[PDB]
């Protein structure tokens, strides 16, 4: 487990977005395009293997 | 290119859409693709489209 | 939630009525079953 806090940021999904090698991507709760336009009182990511 | 071919779709927002070409909200139509490597490929690279 | 008691019965809960806030959240996200009090010794 390598939950992140993470912190002190813009959540500029944009280059997120422009990430070339990541290439699925979903949302549950929202739509996935609306990413852009959410504030978080946290972040609360995870990475894995699948 | 291949992986935002799923980006051109009615009410969805991605950077080809917010810049180039993207559809009216009330759209009624079709969309058709396919591959193209055969014929638009080139050893060492492209440049004719930009 | 805090406060200071002076009641003359003993081994009884004072009577009333009291209130609790809100003070601190955590991240942590684990599963926890247990738990343990921690006592200063001499």
């Amino acid at each position: 487990w390598n939950r992140k806090r993470i912190s002190n940021c813009v959540a500029d999904y944009s280059v997120l977005y422009n990430l070339a090698p990541f290439f699925t991507f979903k949302c549950y709760g929202v739509s996935p395009t609306k990413l852009n336009d959410l504030c978080f009182t946290n972040v609360y990511a995870d990475s894995f293997v699948i | 290119r291949g992986d935002e071919v799923r980006q051109i779709a009615p009410g969805q927002t991605g950077n080809i859409a917010d810049y180039n070409y993207k559809l009216p909200d009330d759209f009624t139509g079709c969309v058709i693709a396919w591959n193209s490597n055969k014929l638009d490929s080139k050893v060492s690279g492209n440049y004719n489209y930009l | 939630k805090h406060t200071p008691i002076i009641v003359e019965p003993e081994r009884d809960l004072p009577q009333g009525f009291s209130a609790l806030e809100p003070l601190v959240d955590l991240p942590i996200g684990i599963n926890i079953t247990r738990f343990q009090t921690l006592l200063a010794l001499h």
